[PDB]
């Protein structure tokens, strides 16, 4: 679902990535939706950070 | 310009270009935080401005190109993180 | 088979201050050579009754290897001692045991140290634990010595001995001193924030200020009495939940997916 989920995204990201090349030469319409989109990515600037991981799995095959 | 790339800038600028005083300026900026024209804080406990998210002014022709090349980088790193999330895990996966 | 002189024992009286000559000692290591290919006859063919031979053998090898580090031949030295380290314990026991053999250990075990090659110390140590094989006097000062710079204790660390006996022992703690003084460089950079020159001459031995000059701008120090290296990166290191990061747990993205191929 993962790898599926990288494959797709990728795909969205070539039109929008097309669009723009189009828009700036060859005067394809400038719409606010388009660049509002764009700048958010910017903006936000996710930081990685820590947690989620667990040790139970090896005491359960043990007991049985 | 600057908040993009890196969040924060000095509001020491901001002021002097002004031409008017520091206590009326931040003042106009807050009313832009809030009907959301502009969205951040101020902090005056170092007197800078921190700017979370910028408005891009619409049909302006050079934001298109600075967009593009962007994207395009974002594009390289979907796949080159791609390989390796199969590699390991690949008998799970089949 | 050693019998008269002009190849055979010729190099071990010349090691004596009889003939102090080193300048015919040159001359003599490719001369040696012809010598011991006899000598190379009697072990392991017959054992007992070669033994007055295997004496006279490792001896003007062994006493020749102390007498070519004042001509100081690194390359001749090592293989001498190599040669001799079979012998130490050859076969069963050929016997050819010298008291030179004594000096032989320790001169060895002080080369090892500057070096840097602690390893094959500890490799040694563990053929030696009857240390009865040929005693400790020139055992003792080796085992003492790794132990101070084991411990951090540089100030025991001998390089006022070993040059006073002037046999073969001075050539490796001379080497040593060059060691132990970049050894302190280091520790003294991420430790403290500064460094004197009151300070500086007696901790990593300088003999002079102008060493001082030499050494600690290299490395990035020099500003005067006063720098500032240490303090600040001791400090920047904890706290790494409000600043992205990867370090530790390795690579995150390959982390969580080993973790679930293998349960």
């Amino acid at each position: 679902n993962q790898v599926h989920g990288l494959k797709g995204l990728n795909s969205k990201l070539l039109d929008i990535r097309t669009y723009l090349e189009k828009v700036a030469s060859g005067k394809l319409p400038i719409n606010h939706h388009i660049i509002y989109q764009l700048q958010d990515v910017f903006n936000l600037l996710p930081d990685a950070s820590l947690q989620e991981f667990v040790k139970a799995f090896y005491l359960k095959t043990n007991d049985q | 310009t600057r908040p993009a790339n890196h969040r924060q800038l000095t509001f020491e600028e901001i002021a002097k270009s002004a031409k008017i005083t520091v206590n009326k300026v931040e003042l106009l900026v807050m009313k832009a935080l809030s009907v959301g024209l502009v969205r951040g804080s101020i902090d005056e406990v170092d007197k800078r401005v921190h700017m979370t998210w910028v408005q891009p002014r619409v049909l302006d022709l050079q934001q298109i190109k600075g967009m593009k090349d962007r994207l395009e980088l974002w594009c390289t790193d979907v796949k080159s993180m791609e390989l390796l999330v199969e590699h390991q895990a690949q008998d799970i996966l089949t | 088979l050693q019998a008269a002189a002009g190849m055979y024992e010729q190099l071990k009286d010349e090691w004596n201050r009889k003939s102090p000559n080193l300048s015919k000692c040159g001359e003599e290591l490719g001369r040696l050579k012809l010598v011991l290919l006899e000598l190379n006859f009697l072990p392991t063919t017959g054992t007992k009754l070669t033994k007055q031979q295997l004496i006279l053998a490792r001896d003007i090898l062994e006493i020749g290897a102390q007498w070519s580090i004042l001509c100081k031949d690194i390359p001749s030295f090592e293989r001498y001692m190599a040669q001799l380290k079979c012998y130490y314990f050859d076969y069963k026991e050929q016997l050819p045991e010298s008291a030179y053999m004594h000096q032989l250990l320790g001169l060895n075990l002080l080369f090892l140290l500057s070096q840097n090659r602690v390893a094959e110390f500890h490799t040694e140590l563990e053929r030696l634990p009857a240390k009865d094989i040929q005693t400790n006097v020139y055992i003792k000062h080796p085992v003492s010595l790794e132990q101070y710079l084991m411990e951090g204790s540089y100030n025991k660390v001998f390089l006022a001995k070993g040059n006073i006996p002037a046999e073969s022992y001075t050539f490796f703690i001379d080497i040593l001193l060059d060691t132990i003084r970049d050894e302190i460089a280091g520790c003294i950079e991420k430790a403290y924030e500064k460094i004197l020159f009151a300070e500086a001459t007696r901790i990593l031995f300088f003999s002079t200020p102008k060493k001082m000059t030499d050494y600690a701008k290299k490395r990035g120090w020099l500003l005067g009495p006063n720098n500032y290296y240490s303090f600040a990166s001791q400090q920047q290191k904890p706290e790494d939940s409000t600043i992205p990061s990867t370090e530790l747990a390795r690579q995150v993205i390959e982390y969580a997916r080993q973790l679930e191929m293998i349960v």
